RNA sequence: UAGCGGCGAGCGAACGGGGAGCAGCCCAGAGCCUGAAUCAGUGUGUGUGUUAGUGGAAGCGUCUGGAAAGGCGCGCGAUACAGGGUGACAGCCCCGUACACAAAAAUGCACAUGCUGUGAGCUCGAUGAGUAGGGCGGGACACGUGGUAUCCUGUCUGAAUAUGGGGGGACCAUCCUCCAAGGCUAAAUACUCCUGACUGACCGAUAGUGAACCAGUACCGUGAGGGAAAGGCGAAAAGAACCCCGGCGAGGGGAGUGAAAAAGAACCUGAAACCGUGUACGUACAAGCAGUGGGAGCACGCUUAGGCGUGUGACUGCGUACCUUUUGUAUAAUGGGUCAGCGACUUAUAUUCUGUAGCAAGGUUAACCGAAUAGGGGAGCCGAAGGGAAACCGAGUCUUAACU
């Protein structure tokens, strides 16, 4: 029974911007 | 008469419950509206602030001065002198009447009421009004 | 701690028999004779507020 | 002085959703979802009210309509005849006794014919 | 007028103005008030956000991600907690004119009377340590729920007053409204009211 | 408050007053008597305190109950009814408790007195130079050089020597008052990692410290550092022999244990979300915030005589979610997967109103002492008289020569 659990924050961003 | 202690007809009155209840009528920012330095949090407005103007009185030009010789001359009452004691009044007395401080200096007698007690104001500058009510009953005037 | 003055503001105001205050009146520095003296002898003496500017000026004064 | 909001959460709660059961799907379960039924209930309810007597006031004046139509005059010509008959105005819902006795109905239409001529 | 007498019942009529002193609660419904605040500790736990054992380390670097827009995890909202106006040292005493300190005293006092709960017997102190005598003492005159307040000395007395919880050590000069207030029968020597006068009104 | 102040923001005393608490002394030198006070450190003891602890009181009957400490009935102890524990809420069941005792030693504190060193007590001398001022530049003073003293002093000078010198806020004078540039000193007061004892309108397991549980741990980071979760069966382990299914399984079912096992170890009470199973009823030609009003049919309670209630709702009239932000949102504008828990106008002080109470031409004490909420303590603060910039005058006073 033990637990290991974290969180994650990294970027799923790839994608570009639209117009400048 | 712990159970008959009460405010009389709402003597203690309770106190708003503001950032709750929307049915009350205190509910989210309830009696400071939307938005604004009205609204928000940094102390509220300052002040001396009255706009991103100049306040009134930096619109106006200053004079004081302050004497601090005004500050030591007091004004007591001429019914006042009744309230120490004995026909012998000076300064130092009526530092005891509780009414001359210690960094009080002067003092002027100033009308109001009757005297009654015959006093001596000694040590004391004085009214016109105040010397001719004691010259109108029991008194005596030499300072 | 204590609750303080604008003193600066402590030297335009004067305190009054009421809750009142006394102060001077401006256009009086300088420039003073294309300033009418007509102009300023109705500005030289002190006189009382006009109101609508009590609770900015005794919220520079909480002290009377 | 530590205060644990009561039990008055999920217990104000228990209220509503008892009061909002009925419901298909998770408009009852769900107590966001429940609530903000529950106020669109309420408020129909208390729009309908209003509609019983208007809804109503559509289904008695359509069946005294079809009523007298079969036997003589139309609506508009009964009605002022309950009116210039006097006290026998006899309400709208209450016009319509014609349910078991259509012969209780068309006295009112004879006697009404004949006050409209 | 009437505090009743040892072996009588009588007048004693050493004020009228602190036993002919007529009732307002308003006045007593603040005193009462304050014994109770001013017998409370003011200095309680917790701690505030900036007291927390934590640290600024920021649980997102920005947007760039959407898990929250809070910068912080000694935020007051987190699980670790802060709370935004914790409890700390808070005083709790207030002030209370001497005027109203002994105002309430004697309309207090000119509440028993109307009341008829105030007694006076004398000589109700105690030979010895052993609570049996101070049984007998308050029954044989048939009280209970007292204060045997009185400004006299007599230790054996406060001592054998401690145990019963209807009854605690009360003293003259000690006076105070809750306590008479609750403990109804309200016992005093001739000597204990004649002093209750100069220390009162 | 005075005053300083891009006279902006703001900073903000002192003098004086009341208290708390109070002791003064050496050296810059010759004496005179020559450990003489006085401390200090060494003794050695007397007392008291602490670090071990000890003793330390008084109830039974009966009823409900798994169990009595509850109820009921009859008693008893109290310098002890503080608290905790013991099978449910116990003064008399136990540990304690007040109270009364108790130290081999080792030390805290006073005091006893030896020694050691210290230097006193009378005479007469002494009265702190590269310094104080001052020029230059900063800093500290409430005070930013500003009219700016004064104090600290990095730079350069540079004075007097008690018929003298310093200061009293530019500066001189006068007058008052004091002697720097040598040095030491208790107390009142501040603070709390830690120790003990107690107390709390402080918390009670998402709280409280991060942290009640092998927590600064596990983990995370190269590091510095960051940093959780996870409490509880029951009165008592009595922790389920034995039998059975199964893989000498797991797990479950029985069987007993137990007052309870929906108390069985993922174990208290066990909600809610969520997800099933059953039963009743509905639903497979009908479009849309899914509900609401009407309302047929059906099952139940028969409505137990009655046309009714409960549950459901065909059909049919209505009816574009909530929040927010807006001129305006059903909006294809914002936000919300849902649920539980948690989460945001407070608190401290001063101040101003309003209400209300107390006292009322007076009101009221602050800090503090204190048998510490009492009582004592009016220092003081505010009003009762204002006007003026002040000087000053006062029911008037500025303005002004002026009364108009």
């Amino acid at each position: 029974a033990a637990a290991a659990a974290a969180a994650a924050a990294a970027a799923a961003a790839a994608a570009a911007a639209a117009a400048a | 008469r712990l159970n008959t202690l009460s405010p009389a007809e709402g003597s203690k009155k309770a106190g708003k419950r503001l950032g709750r209840g929307i049915g009350s009528g205190l509910g989210k920012t309830g009696g400071r509206g939307h938005k604004g330095q009205k609204s928000r949090s940094g102390g509220g407005v300052r002040r001396g602030f009255e706009g991103g103007q100049m306040p009134l009185y930096r619109r106006l030009p200053k004079f004081g001065f302050t004497s601090r010789k005004a500050a030591i001359t007091a004004e007591i009452r001429l019914s006042d002198l009744a309230k120490v004691e004995g026909g012998v009044v000076d300064l130092n007395t009526l530092k005891a009447a509780n009414i001359i401080g210690i960094q009080i200096e002067f003092a002027k007698v100033i009308l109001a009421g009757e005297v009654t007690t015959p006093v001596t104001v000694r040590g004391l500058r004085v009214t016109k009004g105040a010397r001719a009510a004691i010259e109108a009953a029991g008194g005596k005037i030499e300072e | 701690p204590k609750i303080k003055t604008v003193r600066g503001a402590a030297k335009r105001f004067k305190k009054t028999g009421k809750g009142g205050f006394k102060h001077k009146h401006a256009n009086l520095r300088h420039i003073l004779t294309k300033k009418a003296t007509k102009r300023k002898r109705h500005l030289r003496p002190k006189a009382m507020v006009s109101k609508g500017d009590l609770g900015l000026v005794i919220a520079c004064l909480p002290y009377a | 002085a530590r205060v644990k909001r009561g039990v008055i959460a999920r217990a104000r709660h228990k209220k509503i959703l008892k009061q909002a059961k009925g419901y298909y799907g998770a408009r009852s379960r769900v107590y966001r979802v429940a609530f903000q039924a529950v106020i669109k209930a309420g408020q129909y309810a208390y729009r309908d009210r209003r509609q019983r007597k208007r809804q109503f006031r559509q289904l008695w004046i359509a069946r005294i309509n079809a009523a007298a139509r079969q036997n003589g005059i139309s609506y508009s010509k009964f009605i002022n005849g309950l009116k210039k008959a006097s006290v026998e105005i006899d309400r709208k819902i209450l016009a319509d006794i014609a349910v078991f006795d259509k012969v209780a109905f068309t006295a009112l239409v004879e006697k009404a014919k004949a006050a409209l001529a | 007028m009437e505090l009743v007498l040892k072996d009588a019942q009588s007048a004693l009529t050493v004020s009228e103005t602190t036993f002919g002193r007529d009732f307002n609660e308003a006045l007593v419904h603040q005193v009462v008030v304050a014994y109770a605040a001013g017998a409370r500790q003011g200095t309680r736990a917790q701690k505030t956000r900036a007291e927390v054992t934590g640290s600024g380390k920021k649980p997102w670097r920005q947007k760039g991600t959407g898990r929250a827009r809070s910068g912080s995890i000694k935020s007051p909202i987190w699980r670790s907690g802060g709370v935004t106006f914790a409890a700390r040292p808070q005083d709790h005493s207030q002030k209370v004119n001497k005027k109203m300190y002994r105002g309430a005293l004697k309309s207090i006092l000119s509440e028993l009377v109307r009341q008829d709960r105030l007694i006076v017997v004398e000589k109700f102190s105690v030979e010895a340590p052993k609570t049996k005598l101070l049984a007998q003492k308050l029954k044989d005159m048939a009280l209970e729920d007292v204060l045997i307040i009185t400004g006299e000395l007599d230790e054996n007395l406060f001592l054998a007053a401690r145990n019963l919880h209807k009854v605690d050590v009360r003293d003259a000069t000690g006076i105070d409204p809750v306590s008479l207030i609750a403990f109804d029968k309200v016992v005093m020597t001739a000597d204990a009211v004649k002093q209750v006068e100069e220390m009162l009104a």
